């Protein structure tokens, strides 16, 4: 995985040599090729994964993350580099930096072989998001969003590097590859149980659980968005993939340990999306969004069956896509009213016609809307979900009820009705943020054509 | 433990040398010249035993040649030995200086009449060589089996098996 590793350090010295007017081109032509390049790991077999060394591997879990972890750079790098034209180039040179850090921590996050160096390089990409918001975003609570951020990972965390230098201790190897062969069965203890919590609650945190997910509404909103953007398509599924890599080592633990999340979720699926029927800030509305789509992930790795983690990892490649073109939308209002209040800019379709068009292509692959793999990852942990237990669909269906009305609702609000008229600033939409846009949805609705590569290491 | 093993009272009776410091001290050098053989036996035996009791017969070997000693002192110069060391008792801290011609008187009577030569300078402090017949002892310090020391480290030095083994290290 070195092959990724070098260009992505080598945009380093591309990104601290080039010149004043420069330095986003660059970046973004080859943040570009690395995202080009990055096709290459596609190399999947039905039987073994991608193993490359001793350091690095690659299943087909981790491939679509890695393929959206690299072409997730370029589109910050666009989405980023208009609320910073009046920035100090030593500054914009920083953020750069930063975003190149966190996309080299990630790619090795992911492919990370041996447990306790994914451990190192998911608690490593705190520091650049940390940085990113606190430093580059807009208001007063960047700070404490910051806190908050910090303190809840940690604190999931840090019993979790206990747990897994147990793991190291009693197995010999937090390697993945020899922990597929070696791994006991947990069986019913006190000790087993807070084995299976400090596990867990790191990534609980990280997806985020409902309860534990009031980082959330602060960090994703006062971010800048590529900030935020980053934290709506990776970093609520660095959570994910850890619970799809742990949770090998937690059954059959895990079949009577999984309920009370599973309650959490199911439930926070409803209470969220409620909480976006009555939001008046949209970029909070698209963060509460973003804990109702991860509680169904949440559902679908604890019931831990096959169609389950296939519609999980559809879910978590679909839902990084569209909720990242939607904080860009969001975006896209806010550098023009200066104001994330949903109602005060309205009847932005008579105004801006094709960001219209955006709004509704992204409102509708928010509501599940079929075929998009969004839809399918949906379907699929709903089926398997009602093979859990078939009382779920009632909580799924009254989900995608109260999901397609948030949804539309937004569209309504912030694209429909009569224009404010006080709001005489309203310019037409840039080649930038028409590009950034379609570079969000164009691949999303690729991916429907050939679904198969975003359906995890059990299709 | 065990219980100490001590000698009798009539294994401690021997004929004492019942004279005073000053009379001890005034024939000392010739006690040293003509004493010699029984003295560095015992103490010889009482350096190398290590325990009074392992040395009773040469203790009493000693007292029996003091004895003799002072009897043969007696019989011919009696009266400027008497002379001699009631001068040295005279004084407190008991001088050799003090009593030179009380010294010559004794010395001559004694090398005339018992061929006595006083010792010079340096000779009684000598690191003389006792030719004992008993054997010499084994074990007196009476210790027991030593413990075995840990075994020590062999063969050459290969490298280590793939580096550190520190959790991905892999050198
Ligand atoms: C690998 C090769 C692939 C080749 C085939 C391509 C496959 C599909 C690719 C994507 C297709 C959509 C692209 C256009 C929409 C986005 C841009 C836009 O809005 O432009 C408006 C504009 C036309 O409007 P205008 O008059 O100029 O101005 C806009 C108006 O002011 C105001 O605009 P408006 O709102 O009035 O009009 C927008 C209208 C609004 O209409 C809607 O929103 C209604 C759509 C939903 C209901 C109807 C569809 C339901 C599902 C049925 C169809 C799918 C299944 C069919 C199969 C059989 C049955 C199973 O939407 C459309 O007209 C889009 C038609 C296609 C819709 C596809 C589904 C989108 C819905 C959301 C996701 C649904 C699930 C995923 C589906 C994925 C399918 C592949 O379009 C363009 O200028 C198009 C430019 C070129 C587009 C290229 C797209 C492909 C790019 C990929 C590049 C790499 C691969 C190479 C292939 C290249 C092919 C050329
Ligand atoms: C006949 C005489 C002539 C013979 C010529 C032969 C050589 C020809 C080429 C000449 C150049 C040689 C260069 C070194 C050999 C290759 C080393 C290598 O790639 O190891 C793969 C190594 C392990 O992967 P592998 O596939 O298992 O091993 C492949 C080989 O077998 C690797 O071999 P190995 O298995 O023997 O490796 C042993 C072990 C293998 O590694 C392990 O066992 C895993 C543990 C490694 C450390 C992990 C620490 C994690 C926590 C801290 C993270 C820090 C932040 C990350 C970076 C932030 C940005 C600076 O290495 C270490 O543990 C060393 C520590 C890491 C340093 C790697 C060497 C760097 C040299 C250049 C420094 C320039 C700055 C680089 C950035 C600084 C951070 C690396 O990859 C990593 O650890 C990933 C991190 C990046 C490594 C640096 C890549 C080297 C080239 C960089 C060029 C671009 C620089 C851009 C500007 C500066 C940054 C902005
Ligand atoms: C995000 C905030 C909340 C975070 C919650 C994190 C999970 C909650 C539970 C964490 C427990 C602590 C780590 C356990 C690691 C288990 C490893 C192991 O070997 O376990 C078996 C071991 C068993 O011991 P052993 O393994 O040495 O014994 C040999 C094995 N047997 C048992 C067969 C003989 O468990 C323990 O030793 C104790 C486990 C419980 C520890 C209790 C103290 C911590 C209490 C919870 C703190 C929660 C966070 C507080 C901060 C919140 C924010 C401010
Ligand atoms: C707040 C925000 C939202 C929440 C975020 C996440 C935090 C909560 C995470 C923990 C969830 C609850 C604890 C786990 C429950 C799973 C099942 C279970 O253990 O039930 C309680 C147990 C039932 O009995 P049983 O399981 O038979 O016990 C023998 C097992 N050795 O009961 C008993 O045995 C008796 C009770 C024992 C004491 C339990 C309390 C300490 C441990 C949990 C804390």
């Amino acid at each position: 995985m070195l092959k990724y590793i070098i260009p992505t350090m080598m945009l380093m010295p591309l990104t601290w040599l080039s010149k004043n007017s420069m330095i986003w081109i660059n970046t973004t032509l080859h943040s570009l090729l690395i995202s080009l390049t990055s096709l290459l790991l596609l190399n999947q077999f039905g039987d073994n994964s991608l193993n490359f060394s001793l350091t690095f591997f690659s299943d087909s879990l981790s491939t679509p993350l890695l393929i959206l972890t690299m072409w997730l750079l370029p589109l910050m790098l666009m989405a980023s580099q208009h609320h910073l034209s009046k920035e100090n180039l030593a500054r914009k040179k920083l953020f750069i930096s930063m975003l190149i850090l966190l996309q080299l921590f990630l790619i090795m996050t992911f492919t990370a072989t041996e447990l306790i160096f994914f451990y190192i390089m998911f608690e490593a990409t705190l520091v650049p998001t940390l940085i990113i918001i606190t430093r580059w975003g807009n208001q007063t609570e960047r700070l404490n969003a910051g806190l908050y951020f910090l303190f809840y990972t940690l604190a999931g965390s840090l019993p979790l590097l206990v747990a897994l230098i147990y793991i190291q201790n009693t197995m010999g190897s937090l390697n993945f590859l020899i922990l597929q062969y070696w791994v006991q069965p947990m069986p019913n203890s006190w000790s087993n149980t807070f084995m299976w919590l400090a596990c867990m609650m790191a990534f609980m945190v990280k997806m985020p659980l409902y309860g534990l997910h009031l980082w959330l509404p602060k960090a994703h909103v006062e971010a800048p968005i590529a900030g935020s953007m980053v934290l709506a398509a990776i970093l609520l599924k660095l959570g994910g993939y850890g619970m799809m890599r742990i949770t090998l080592l937690l059954n059959p633990i895990t079949d009577f340990m999984a309920y009370p999340f599973i309650m959490l979720s199911l439930w926070g699926m409803i209470m969220t999306s409620s909480i976006c029927l009555r939001q008046t800030d949209l970029k909070s509305l698209i963060a509460y969004s973003s804990v109702s789509h991860m509680a169904l992930v949440i559902v679908a790795i604890l019931i831990q069956t096959p169609w389950s983690y296939m519609g999980a990892t559809a879910l978590m490649i679909a839902h990084g896509l569209t909720s990242s073109m939607l904080f860009c939308l969001a975006n896209s209002n806010y550098e023009r009213v200066h104001s994330r209040t949903m109602i005060l800019a309205r009847g932005l379709q008579t105004l801006l016609p094709l960001m219209a068009a955006w709004w509704l292509l992204a409102s509708l692959t928010n509501l599940a809307l079929p075929p998009s793999i969004n839809l399918i990852g949906e379907l699929f942990v709903v089926m398997s979900t009602f093979s859990w237990s078939n009382i779920t669909i009632i909580l799924m269906g009254l989900n995608m009820v109260i999901t397609a009305l948030y949804s539309l609702y937004m569209l309504i609000t912030t694209q429909r009705g009569k224009h404010t008229h006080h709001i005489n600033n309203i310019l037409p939409s840039f080649t930038r943020e028409n590009a950034l846009m379609s570079l969000h949805m164009l691949p999303l609705l690729l991916l429907s054509l050939n679904p198969k590569i975003i359906l995890g290491p059990l299709y | 433990p065990g219980i100490v093993e001590l000698p009798s009272l009539e294994d401690l009776k021997v004929q004492e040398v019942k004279v005073s410091s000053s009379v001890l001290k005034a024939a000392a050098h010739h006690y040293g010249a003509q004493c010699d053989k029984p003295n560095k036996e015992f103490m010889l035996c009482r350096w190398e035993e290590k325990d009074p009791r392992r040395c009773l017969e040469e203790g009493k070997l000693v007292n029996q040649c003091a004895l003799e000693f002072f009897r043969q002192i007696k019989r011919h110069c009696a009266e400027p030995f008497t002379e001699y060391w009631t001068c040295i008792d005279y004084s407190g801290l008991q001088l050799f200086r003090r009593c030179r011609k009380e010294q010559a008187q004794f010395d001559k009577c004694v090398l005339d009449k018992l061929g006595w030569v006083r010792p010079d300078l340096g000779e009684l402090s000598k690191v003389t060589k006792v030719k004992t017949d008993r054997p010499l002892p084994e074990n007196p310090y009476h210790s027991r089996a030593r413990p075995e020391p840990n075994p020590e480290v062999e063969g050459d030095l290969k490298p280590a098996r793939h580096g550190s083994r520190l959790f991905f290290w892999t050198m």
